[PDB]
């Protein structure tokens, strides 16, 4: 517990300083702004344009030319705005269909990491998921994905059952592995070996089915108590 | 503008001509893309190579050998 | 079968539409902007699908190797594993699946990128995240790669779908003749049909129809005198000549418009694709999926990833 | 339900688990045996 603690807290204090360590950091909502002004700029800058007119200033084109024949002219500033216009707002729909994906998504992993744990793999980060913290940002959400990665891992020799008495035996929850002169029974994901017969073990069938199998001694704690009766 | 014209320097690729780039067949990382699994990268100059996907782990298998941890790191990783 | 990429494409504004013609290209200029935002949407589709390929295909930050021996005799993965004796790397599988797409040519003013990631480079990984679902289970997506062997990782995922050990090893040779059987049949099944790959041939399919939908709009007068810019420019009159360029740019830039905003639909359509194969990639191959009908019909055990001229198929 | 060793798993040694408390755990062993001394 001391040491979970521990890396927990050198775990999250270093996040402030990768977040910190370069501004390529946080570029997806960078760019979700950037996107957005740049398109405003340009819808703006598109307004001083000719657009094939005599002039891009409405005052200029009603004083230089009579209302007849300035007609012609302002239909032709007007169908050039609204095509830009259209185009502009063609672009933020797509966009905006792009940020409620997104958004969706987000909302998707709040509802599962954040309220709850998850069985998806890769789905919170790399490794194991354990408990989720989220953090609000200027124009999204960042998540904190408190992972378990195993490491240090060493190699034993294992085997699907053990022979005892003419009787296979399979793990209840675990495998069988060997030092190589003894042979325990462990949780799956972290070394720590145990006797065999106690509880950890169901029988089924004999040793002739399975394919490879190895002999060891079954020895049930419950046979030393009946001889203290004896 | 012509400057960076020499013709002994230029490097051809499958994704269109390089000009001042250095060519080395080693193996690296994917730093700066061009195409066609070519990155360019700095060493004094630029040098642009073919693209490696990682290293090489040959995992030793048997059909009675496993692997456990037997230690737990706990990382945090943002999003 | 899930499309993940189309090709990448970018055209140059004024070489498509003005014809490198001088003076009709410095009148274009009266326009505005339009020129660099199609530029600028057309680069950052080809970035998206870039991006999505990177995305749905560098999954793991290692490679990994099958070992030399095949000491798993028991299922037979020959099929799946990248074939030694052909020139290409690809599988067997993989390489049926090359052969079975058919139909993007250069133009006036039209390019294609290639992307940063070639078929071989592809193959590659498809192979390494294979390799790293057969050799180190389910767990190398997880952290350091764990060897353990395949008949213990099958009796881990039999366990994982609420049926205990027993299962698996008392019936290894009925489960592993199953396992190859059926790993023959679905290459039989696969070239027995050519429109069993349809997704991606669609896909492949209508970005040329669109493309050459693009390209057979100059025939196009759009109302002007003639389709060629050089008729106009040695016959008519400055005075008129002008108008009728106009006319001919409007045409034309609207057509190129609608391309654009075409294939922005299409890119958004194909990253909701390649997003939704990384997050099947992610849960089926890297691990066990508890998630009914999102892995195939029945309860899921393995999947084995393969590329595609286009996109990835999965062997659930 | 009543504590017995059937019901929960032992391992390890009191001292490094932080929280404990003194208690009994009932075994069903010890009346079933006993009535067969
Ligand atoms: C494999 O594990 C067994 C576990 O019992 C080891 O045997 C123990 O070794 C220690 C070494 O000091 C002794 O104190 C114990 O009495 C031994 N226990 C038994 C039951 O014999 C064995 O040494 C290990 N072997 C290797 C190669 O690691
Ligand atoms: C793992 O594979 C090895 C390699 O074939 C097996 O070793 C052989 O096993 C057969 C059958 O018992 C013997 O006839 C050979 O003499 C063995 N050769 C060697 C070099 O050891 C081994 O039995 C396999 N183990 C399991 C559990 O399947
Ligand atoms: C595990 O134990 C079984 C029996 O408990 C062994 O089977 C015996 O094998 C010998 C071979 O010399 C035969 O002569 C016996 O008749 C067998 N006994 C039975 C009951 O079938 C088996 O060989 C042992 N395996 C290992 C690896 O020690
Ligand atoms: C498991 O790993 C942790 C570190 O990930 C080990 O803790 C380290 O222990 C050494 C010596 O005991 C110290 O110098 C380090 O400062 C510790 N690291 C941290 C982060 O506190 C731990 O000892 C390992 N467990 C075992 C059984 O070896
Ligand atoms: C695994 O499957 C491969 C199929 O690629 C088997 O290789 C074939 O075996 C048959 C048996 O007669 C031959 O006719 C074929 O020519 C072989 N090659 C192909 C491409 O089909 C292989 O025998 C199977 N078993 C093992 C242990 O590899
Ligand atoms: C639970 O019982 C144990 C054993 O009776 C207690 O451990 C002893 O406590 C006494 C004080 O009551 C100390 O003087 C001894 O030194 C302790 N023994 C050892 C080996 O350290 C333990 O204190 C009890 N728990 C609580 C909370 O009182
Ligand atoms: C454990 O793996 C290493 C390679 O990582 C290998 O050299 C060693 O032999 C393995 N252990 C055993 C007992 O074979
Ligand atoms: C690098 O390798 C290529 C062939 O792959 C070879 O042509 C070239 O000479 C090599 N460069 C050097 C500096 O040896
Ligand atoms: C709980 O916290 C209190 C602080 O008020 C402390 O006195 C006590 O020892 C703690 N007990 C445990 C089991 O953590």
């Amino acid at each position: 517990q001391k040491l979970i603690a521990n890396q927990f807290n050198s775990a999250i204090g270093k996040i402030q300083d990768s977040l910190s360590s370069t501004p390529s950091a946080l570029g997806k909502l960078q760019d979700v702004v950037n996107q957005n002004a740049q398109a405003l700029n340009t819808l703006v800058k598109q307004l001083s344009s000719n657009f094939g007119a005599i002039s891009s200033v409405l005052n200029d084109i009603l004083s230089r030319l009579d209302p007849p024949e300035a007609e012609v002219q302002i239909d032709r500033l007007i169908t050039g705005r609204l095509q830009s216009l259209q185009t502009y707002v063609t672009q933020q729909l797509i966009r905006a269909a792009e940020i409620r994906a997104s958004a969706n998504l987000a909302a998707t992993k709040m509802s599962e990491c954040v309220l709850g744990q998850s069985k998806r793999v890769d789905f919170c980060g790399k490794g194991y998921h354990l408990m989720s913290f989220p953090q609000s940002a200027p124009h999204g959400v960042v998540f904190l994905h408190v992972t378990y990665v195993p490491a240090q891992e060493k190699n034993f020799t294992t085997a699907p059952a053990i022979c005892h008495d003419g009787k296979a035996h399979f793990p209840r929850e675990g495998v069988f592995v060997s030092n190589g002169t003894h042979w325990f029974v462990t949780q799956r994901n972290f070394y720590e070996p145990q006797i065999i017969t106690t509880d950890n073990t169901f029988v089924s069938g004999n040793c002739d089915v399975v394919i490879g199998i190895v002999n060891n001694t079954v020895y049930d704690p419950l046979q030393p108590e009946l001889d203290s009766f004896k | 503008w012509r400057v960076y014209s020499t013709g002994s320097n230029v490097f051809q690729t499958r994704a269109g001509c390089l000009i001042g780039a250095e060519h080395v067949n080693n193996s690296y990382e994917c730093d700066i893309p061009i195409g066609a699994g070519i990155c360019a990268s700095y060493q004094q100059s630029i040098i642009a190579y073919t693209m490696s996907l990682g290293a090489e782990n040959s995992v030793a298998y048997s059909n009675n050998s496993i692997a456990i941890p037997t230690n737990f790191t706990i990382s945090v990783t943002t999003e | 079968i899930l499309p993940v990429s189309m090709t990448k494409t970018s055209v140059d504004c004024t070489m498509y539409i003005c014809g490198d013609s001088t003076e009709c290209s410095n009148l274009l200029l009266q326009y505005g902007s339009f020129c660099t935002q199609l530029n600028r949407a057309l680069t950052g589709i080809a970035v998206e699908q870039d991006k999505n390929t990177q995305e749905v295909f560098a999954q793991v930050k290692q490679i990994y190797k099958t070992p030399p021996i095949k000491d798993f005799g028991g299922f037979n993965f020959s099929q799946i594993l990248p074939d030694p004796s052909k020139p290409s790397k690809r599988s067997p599988i993989e390489d049926l699946l090359f052969n079975k797409v058919t139909l993007a040519q250069k133009f006036n003013g039209l390019t294609v990128l290639p992307p940063l990631l070639t078929d071989e480079m592809i193959a590659q990984y498809t192979s390494a995240l294979l390799a790293g679902t057969i050799t180190s289970g389910w767990t190398f997506g997880a952290g350091p790669a764990l060897q353990i062997p395949f008949p213990m990782q099958m009796a881990y995922r039999f366990n994982g779908i609420g049926v205990t050990q027993n299962v698996l090893y008392e019936n290894q040779k009925l489960i592993a003749n199953q396992f190859n059987s059926a790993i023959g049949k679905i290459q039989d099944s696969l070239s027995s049909t050519p429109s069993a790959l349809g997704k991606l041939q669609d896909v492949v399919n209508q970005n040329a129809q669109a493309l050459n939908t693009l390209v057979k709009q100059l025939s196009s007068n759009f109302g002007a005198i003639s389709s060629v810019l050089n008729d106009i420019l040695s016959r008519l009159d400055p005075p008129e000549a002008e108008v009728q360029i106009d006319r001919l740019i409007t045409g034309r830039l609207q057509s190129l418009q609608t391309y654009v905003t075409q294939q922005l639909i299409r890119a958004a359509e194909i990253r909701a694709s390649a997003n939704l194969a990384a997050t099947k990639m992610s849960e089926c191959v890297l691990g066990q999926s508890k998630r009914v009908d999102f892995c195939g019909k029945g309860y899921h055990l393995m999947s084995f990833p393969q590329s595609a001229p286009h996109g990835v198929v999965f062997l659930h």
